[PDB]
């Protein structure tokens, strides 16, 4: 169904180095599920998160559920649904560098999946496994919604 | 000094860099009022970097747009810390300072003087050296 | 905890590193340690560890009212397999008490009693020519001499013939200090 | 081949003419033969070169793969690993062929025999030692009875191979924080192990390492809830939150005391250190008080304790210490020069021992910022004839003065001038001989012997340090002092430059 | 040591160049002696230029002002051909030789 990567997360942490810019916040969010912990990027100026709250990651490749692919264009009078109806932060963009734990003759078992969406990075590191859907320039989807 | 002897200056630099920086999020509208300066825009409107709750473009889109082909540039931002480099968030800037240009895509980075002044090595060099001329002219004249 | 031993497992069961996380103690709330007597026995050596090293990051108040849990956690431990897991366990069976631990192996791993045997009476032996600690550097004349007795003088590796150069110049920055503060 | 040859009474044919080749022949005949003929040639590097043939080609086996299902060994391999792991080279081997493959039945449970066999000082250690607890036993006594013997200065050689160790995860850290407690709680000795054990405590706060939580319960502090809740988080933060000292004041202060131990923590007092005599730290006045009463209580009073029960305060001296603690506080926080007027009772503030390394830590903070020797003109700065005050007055601060002034030395300042830069270095030297008539001579030699022979540091500031020091010393001499400074002097790159006959004619007779 | 270490190709260690390479290419550099004598061959020239630069720059500065920019061109490749780091490659070492 074009998903790569599905989880629940949970953020403590807002900007720990400090504010570098005021409508952007970095997310040091960890998992609730897995072993896994993210950084992510986000537009607050729109979609304000707060310390400690409980969202719901998803990745996928297309928007659309029957999975047929997305050509990089912007169309919004679509007719087709889309997982992104469901959920209510919606940011598209591409992964630009996978990196993990591997030596030379043994393979890597903490990846890193660092993804840009259209400058707002987010790396995403933890187990090889649950990572192994992401590949080197591909368009990915992140999509969340907010629980309580 | 083999080295591009013309490049971005005043007015085009300052907006180039306060354009670039990870906070500017452009409107639908202004996105179409700013890819119809493109003379090498090939008519397909991106994908917002973000779709919901509104469709909001980034800098680093248009000026992805913008960059000719795939050339591939490295560069260093003026306000970059020298540690960064060395610790954790190496390739993933807290201060959006490392400009990396992959597929001639800005997939980060706020640009300057070192990434598209005189400077050898810069955006507009390597734009020159792929492409020939004609191609980095027509970059010129976008980017202004 | 959606399965509690596979989210212990994915937490804590990272086989690189058998340090604790300073998350830990958001970890380790009353809720997920109440789920783990049930499952305990299945789960590995060093989620074992781990858990129980976690113990020592949460505060008193928060434990002395719910020490009773502990003490069956502990008990349990305490008929584990693993040794590393049931030495702690018999160390760490008085620290939801009152944090005064066990201090004592004389119950338990009768192979380490030769290892304080063997160190009792070198330690004696070597008692105030090995090391001073480091906490007498700050205490006076009167309280180093009453804590670890006196200091132990400077071996004479030489005589003198004459004094050096820096007694000239305290002096100097003695008289020149008296002049000035005059001033 | 040696077996695949007559497999029968003949046995395949192309494995006769196999068994031609090697056999008794000249496989076997010449192996005697030129094992005593490259002996005759010369030789008992032969056999060496030999075993070292024989090493290479062992490393190729794939030792964990077949051990392990066999389960038994026939009784812990009597036939023929019992006496290999009595041969050097072959028990060395072991350590390095356990570390390819870890994790393993066979190979954990065989290196637990060789340990207590000969092997005491397991060599290479840092993480097969943690996996077995008889051979972490084993090594740890072997490393405390090394530090105990060694004396002071093996403390630094001592450390990294030891408490690395216990890195790999806590379970090895608060076991290796037990046994040693008790020799410490002890009155027979019970002083340099809990030194050995806070230095430990103190690596750990320089590497990440989480020990706020374990040494306060070790110490029998837990004993109150308000005291062990108010210091986990100063250790823990790292900060002098003023909820925390407030408590420790009206608490102490009252008819119960604590364990003195825990006040006396050298973390606990080097976190006051840092965050007291910073010339950056401001203070209000009233927690200012509260800190140097902590200072001043953590640094005068004797106490006895009986285990249930402690009838002793001192109060006068606590008074003179938190004098001298504020008034170097206001000479650190003030500034300004008028800075050596008042070295009149700066000095007597010297003469306290809880001063001197604030005042140090004060120097190390001021004189590490650069352009400081720029912007200094004397011939020698007031805050270096404050640390030969502090060299005179005390010594258990020399290590942590010669570790400062050898920072200091290292250093480059490239902003000074060249001719600056050497008179520096040479009033560098000048602290250290000063430092060589107060006692600590042995470690400034030792660094003096790694500047010269090993490193190519200016041969002039080693010829000002020996024409120093033979001016300033008379006989006799010690074997050791003698032994540490003639190889100096016989580099014969600073004897032909210009005491020296004197130290010559009294040397030969010394040895 | 590091020059060796990241110049000098292996051929003994099986489990890693399986890592890097596909296996018929693995079967079919390993089983060669001439594939062998060639890599090192090309070693010992890389060590021959080596002390040559060291003779030209007694000064340890490696910047120099060279026509094609191979490292820029390498990165061009990698992103035109879409090339997987991940994964292990169908290059011939002796093609590239």
């Amino acid at each position: 169904a074009g998903i790569l990567f599905e989880d629940i997360f949970d953020v403590k942490d807002i900007d720990p180095e400090g504010k570098k810019f005021d409508r952007v916040s970095r997310l040091h969010c960890e998992s609730e599920s897995f072993k896994m912990d993210l950084i992510l990027d986000v537009n607050i100026q729109i979609y304000p998160v707060d310390l400690g709250d409980k969202f719901r990651l998803v990745i996928a490749s297309t928007l659309y559920e029957d999975g047929t692919l997305d050509d990089g264009e912007y169309n919004p009078t679509d007719d087709r649904p889309s997982r992104a109806d469901q959920f209510e932060y919606v940011m598209y963009g591409k992964v630009y560098r996978i990196e993990g734990d591997e030596t030379s003759t043994e393979a890597a078992t903490r990846l890193s999946a660092y993804v840009s969406y259209g400058g707002l990075l987010m790396r995403l590191q933890g187990d090889a496994n649950n990572l192994h859907g992401f590949e080197v320039d591909s368009r990915v989807y992140l999509l969340m919604k907010k629980l309580a | 000094s083999n080295r591009p002897v013309m490049g971005i200056v005043q007015d085009t630099l300052t907006a180039v860099r306060k354009f670039t920086k990870r906070d500017v999020f452009l409107e639908r509208g202004e996105v179409m009022n700013l890819l119809m300066f493109l003379s090498t825009w090939d008519g397909k409107v991106p994908q917002p970097a973000i779709l919901k709750p509104r469709p909001l473009w980034t800098g680093k889109q248009i000026f992805s747009l913008i960059i000719p082909g795939h050339i591939n540039c490295i560069r260093t931002h003026s306000t970059h810390p020298d540690d960064e480099d060395s610790g954790p968030y190496k390739h993933i800037s807290p201060g959006d300072t490392k400009v990396v240009v992959e597929n001639g895509e800005l997939i980060m980075g706020i640009l300057c003087k070192k990434s598209l002044g005189t400077s050898a090595g810069s955006l507009v060099h390597i734009s020159y050296l792929e492409m020939g001329h004609d191609i980095t002219r027509l970059f010129y004249s976008n980017i202004q | 905890e959606s399965d509690t031993g596979l989210w212990l497992h994915n937490k804590l069961g990272a086989t690189d590193e058998l340090w604790a996380p300073p998350s830990i103690a958001s970890l380790l709330t009353a809720a997920v340690i109440d789920n783990i007597r049930l499952c305990f026995h299945g789960l590995s050596s060093a989620v074992k560890l781990k858990l129980l090293l976690g113990t020592l990051h949460l505060p008193r108040r928060t434990v002395d009212e719910m020490k009773g849990a502990l003490m069956e956690i502990i008990q349990l431990a305490s008929l584990d397999s693993d040794p590393w897991v049931l030495m702690v366990a018999d160390i760490l069976k008085s620290f939801p008490d009152t944090g005064s631990l066990n201090l004592e192996l004389e119950e338990q791993n009768p192979n380490v009693q030769d290892i304080l045997g063997e160190l009792r009476e070198k330690v004696g032996e070597c008692e105030a020519s090995a090391m001073l600690p480091l906490e007498c550097q700050y205490l006076n004349k009167n309280a180093l001499t009453t804590l670890a007795g006196p200091l132990t003088p400077p071996v004479k590796h030489f005589q003198l013939k004459r004094k050096p150069k820096s007694a000239t110049l305290r002096a100097e920055l003695l008289q020149k200090s008296t002049e000035t503060a005059q001033q | 081949i040696m077996e695949p040859s007559i497999f029968n009474t003949l046995g395949s044919p192309e494995n006769v003419i196999q068994l031609l080749s090697e056999n008794y022949t000249a496989v076997a005949q010449t192996v005697n033969l030129l094992a005593e003929w490259l002996i005759q040639t010369g030789p008992v590097q032969v056999q060496e070169t030999v075993e070292n043939h024989l090493k290479s080609l062992l490393i190729k086996h794939f030792d964990p793969r077949k051990a392990d299902s066999i389960f038994t060994e026939e009784g812990e391999t009597p036939a023929w690993l019992e006496q290999m792991i009595a041969h050097t080279t072959w028990r060395d081997l072991f350590y390095k062929l356990a570390e390819a493959h870890p994790d393993c039945l066979m190979l954990n449970f065989t290196v637990k025999l060789i340990s207590d066999a000969g092997y005491q000082g397991e060599i290479t250690s840092v993480s097969t030692a943690c996996q077995q607890l008889e051979v972490f036993s084993r090594v740890l006594r072997t490393s405390l009875a090394t530090i105990l013997d060694g004396g002071e200065e093996n403390l630094e050689k001592n450390l990294p191979e030891f408490a690395k160790m216990v890195c790999h995860g806590e379970h090895t850290y608060l076991f290796a924080q037990a046994m040693m407690s008790v020799l410490a709680q002890e009155e027979q000795g019970g002083s340099a192990v809990r030194r050995i054990a806070q230095e430990v405590q103190r690596f750990a706060q320089e590497k990440g390492h989480d020990a706020s939580q374990i040494t306060l319960a070790l110490g029998t502090a837990a004993s109150y809830p308000r005291a062990c809740q108010a210091l986990g988080a100063m250790l823990s933060k790292g900060a002098l939150n003023p909820a925390d000292i407030t408590v420790l004041f009206k608490m102490f202060t009252s008819m119960d005391p604590p364990p003195v131990e825990l006040i006396r923590v050298p973390a606990f007092l080097d976190l006051f250190m840092q965050s007291l005599f910073k010339p950056g730290a401001r203070i209000n006045q009233d927690h200012k008080h509260k800190y140097i009463h902590i200072l001043a209580y953590a640094a005068s009073v004797v106490e006895t304790w009986k285990k249930n029960k402690r009838v002793s305060i001192n109060k006068d001296e606590l008074k003179s210490t938190s004098k001298a603690v504020e008034t170097v506080h206001n000479l650190c926080c003030n500034e300004n020069s008028e800075l050596v007027a008042e070295l009149s009772t700066l000095y007597q503030c010297i003469r306290f021992p809880v001063v001197a390394m604030g005042v140090l830590k004060w120097v190390d903070w001021t004189v590490s910022e650069p352009r400081y020797f720029q912007l200094q003109t004397d011939h020698t700065p007031v805050h270096l004839a404050l640390l030969d005050e502090i060299s005179t007055c005390h010594q258990l601060l020399h290590p942590q003065v010669l570790q400062l002034l050898v920072k200091l030395f290292e250093t480059e300042h490239s902003q000074l001038d060249v001719m600056e830069q050497l008179e520096l270095k040479k009033t560098l030297l000048d602290r250290m001989v000063h430092l060589l008539s107060r006692g600590y001579v042995l470690p400034v030699v030792s660094y003096i012997r790694k500047c010269l022979e090993k490193l190519d540091t200016d041969i002039s500031l080693i010829r000002y340090f020996v024409t120093e020091v033979l001016d300033v010393i008379a006989p006799p001499y010690t074997s050791d002092f003698v032994q540490l400074f003639l190889p100096i002097l016989e580099n014969d790159s600073i004897a032909g430059t210009i005491p020296v006959t004197e130290f010559i004619a009294h040397c030969k007779s010394n040895f | 040591k590091a020059f060796e270490k990241k110049f000098r190709f292996d051929y003994t260690n099986e489990r890693a160049l399986r890592r890097t390479l596909q296996e018929d290419l693995v079967k079919d550099v390993l089983s060669n002696a001439h594939i062998q004598n060639e890599l090192e061959r090309e070693f010992e020239r890389m060590r021959e230029d080596r002390e040559v630069l060291r003779v030209i720059f007694p000064t340890g500065d490696s910047k120099v002002v060279l026509p094609c920019n191979l490292l820029r061109m390498i990165w061009n490749a990698q992103k035109i051909f879409h090339i997987n780091p991940r994964l292990p490659s169908d290059l011939h070492p002796i093609k590239v030789v």
